RNA sequence: GAAACAUCUAAGUAGCUAAAGGAAGGGAAAUCAACCGAGACCCCGUUAGUAGCGGCGAGCGAGAGCGGAUUUGGGAUUUGA
RNA sequence: GAGGAAAUGGGAAGAGCGGCUUAAGCCAUUAGGUGUAGGCGCUUUCCAAAGGUGGAAUCUUCUAGUUCUUCCUAUUUGACC
């Protein structure tokens, strides 16, 4: 019928501003991957903060200790943090 | 009965008030009584055609000697924004009016405005303000006066 | 060479390091495959940095989190220690009101104020005088330390245009605009402040219950 | 290109066609802001690879404000009655 | 006859200043000088967001960086041929 997905589609087509067809920026700037943005946050330490996986569903699969453990935020491993450091994620 | 009938602020009227119609009466009102309706009439005269310095100087002295030096300071601010040339003797009465009511910080503010306008005062006034700042516990303002008197 | 500056003997502090021209003979050490090894994709130069080999990457196996607040307010933090040091340096007048304009002119505030000044409690053991402040926010330790010496802190409200008119009043007179008027706080910001700021910079404080 | 591919990208690009001028187009708010205010239109810098869009993947990517260049508004339109 | 150019990032060596530095532009070119808009730091550390925020040392106190040049690499462009 009228669910939240098509309600949001009808709302976004009419009220959200539209992307320009062509660019205006003449300078070339570096862009990293768009999947970094909502998932990672750089700290002033120099390490990058992340959140652990497995908390979306399937909570009957996990032990109590693992359920308590996945609540705790963690850090990106170094070999993967160097890539986003080199691709201008930490500014 | 002229000012309550807003005759000055009428556009279709042609004959305006002569300079001699307000030049002595502002002097008399400021020197021998109240300054408030004098400044009300002259602020109405600004809204049509008048920026005479004589009535402004007399309003400054009248507001100083009445007992409200804030009005003298704001009229000097009006002169500064309108570009009216500012004298040295006007700030002396403002400084000593601040002095007489026990506000040496306001006196130092007015002294700074006088110096930024470009008038050097005398060492007698310097000696008055430095002792008044020191005896009120405001040591650092007195030291800031000392800086410019050294310079 | 007695103070001689000729164009025949100019040289730098260290000798210039030149380019590594790859692909020349055997003796240069970087010829015949340069530095690329033998065959593959990294020798043909068609490899993108950050690719992981077909495994699902770490940037896609981890969950997203949270939302972005577009109305977030940023206040510049000043500690009591810097203000006390500048008091002892004779650059801030201790007997007048300490506004935000005073801090911006002395340089305790950086180049870009954004939404106001937050007063911090660092170096609180250097405060020996009754000081009067007018900031945007203040922490519990800073307010306690100031009022234990006998001063007062007033949390005061400016908006963006009011902050521009407080800090740069010459910017309006170069543009030909009149000085604006201080706006009232919005109802979500009403509880966070005490009073509306005066747009000329005030130099006499206002006691609370006096 | 997405290490395949179908929404997406390449891209309103290449190409084909029509009309007009030395320039064309746009233009003086049924415009932005936020209870404080700005004041037509086009071009250059910054905001900013940020907000936003997106098999929320690969990718695409503003506006307002602020600093410059040019600086311009005219008409309906005013009324003695 | 085949590792090269620009712009933006990660670093190393050298230098300027002590907060550092301009972009478009403007005034002159037998040639430079100006231009504060902006960027980074000081700065405050957790946090989805609201919210919240005592560095060290005791003994004349320590408490920050930024902009260029050269070279090695990365991204976008045909990208060693
Ligand atoms: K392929
Ligand atoms: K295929
Ligand atoms: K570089
Ligand atoms: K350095
Ligand atoms: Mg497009
Ligand atoms: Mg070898
Ligand atoms: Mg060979
Ligand atoms: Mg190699
Ligand atoms: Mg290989
Ligand atoms: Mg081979
Ligand atoms: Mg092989
Ligand atoms: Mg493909
Ligand atoms: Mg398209
Ligand atoms: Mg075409
Ligand atoms: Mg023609
Ligand atoms: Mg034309
Ligand atoms: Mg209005
Ligand atoms: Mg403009």
């Amino acid at each position: 019928n009228i669910t939240s997905k098509d309600k949001m589609a009808k709302w976004k087509k009419k009220w959200r501003p539209r992307t320009p067809i062509t660019s205006k920026v003449k300078k070339v700037k570096i862009k990293f991957y768009s999947s970094y943005k909502d998932r990672f946050r750089p700290l002033n330490d120099g390490t990058i903060l992340r959140w652990k996986e497995g908390k979306r569903h399937n909570a009957h699969l996990k032990s109590k200790k693992s359920k308590r453990r996945l609540r705790q935020p963690g850090l990106v491993p170094p070999a993967y943090a160097k890539v986003m450091k080199k691709l201008n994620f930490c500014n | 009965t002229l000012i309550e009938k807003e005759i000055i602020l009428r556009h279709q009227d042609t004959l305006e008030m002569e300079p001699s119609a307000y030049n002595p009466i502002i002097e008399y009102l400021c020197n021998n009584g109240q300054t408030a309706k004098a400044e009300v009439l002259f602020r109405q005269l600004m809204k049509r055609g008048v920026q005479d310095q004589d009535a402004l100087n007399n309003l400054i002295r009248g507001h100083a000697k009445e007992g409200n030096p804030d009005s003298s300071y704001e009229i000097l601010k009006i002169m500064s924004r309108r570009g009216v040339p500012r004298e040295s003797n006007a700030y002396e009465l403002l400084i000593k009016s601040y002095m007489s009511k026990g506000e040496p910080g306001d006196a130092k503010t007015a002294l700074d405005s006088m110096v930024e306008d470009g008038h050097v005062p005398d060492s007698s006034l310097f000696r008055s303000v430095i002792e008044s700042l020191f005896e009120d516990g405001r040591v650092q303002t007195a030291s800031r006066v000392m800086m410019i008197m050294i310079d | 060479a007695y103070s001689l500056l000729s164009l025949n003997d100019l040289r730098d502090n260290v000798p210039r390091k030149l380019k590594t021209r790859k692909g020349r003979g055997i003796g240069s050490g970087k010829g015949k495959t340069a530095g690329r090894g033998h065959k593959g994709q990294k020798a043909r130069g068609t490899m993108k940095f950050g690719f992981e080999g077909g495994q699902t990457p770490l940037r896609r196996r981890l969950p997203k989190r949270g939302f972005k607040n577009k109305f977030k307010l940023h206040f510049q933090p000043v500690g009591l220690g810097k203000i006390a040091k500048l008091i002892n340096a004779g650059q801030i007048d201790s007997h007048e009101l300490i506004t935000m304009k005073t801090l911006k002119d002395v340089g305790a505030i950086g180049k870009q104020i954004e939404d106001g000044v937050r007063l911090m409690g660092r170096g609180a053991d250097e405060i020996k005088w009754p000081l009067h402040f007018e900031v945007s926010r203040v922490t519990v330790r800073a307010k306690e330390v100031v009022e234990a010496a006998g001063g007062s802190v007033r949390r005061v409200y400016y908006n963006k245009l009011g902050l521009r008119a407080l800090l740069k009043p010459e910017w309006f007179e170069k543009k030909g605009r009149l000085l604006p008027k201080a706006a009232r706080p919005p109802p979500k910001q009403l509880d966070r402040v005490d009073s509306i700021g005066r747009l000329p910079a005030p130099k006499k404080p206002i006691p609370f219950y006096a």
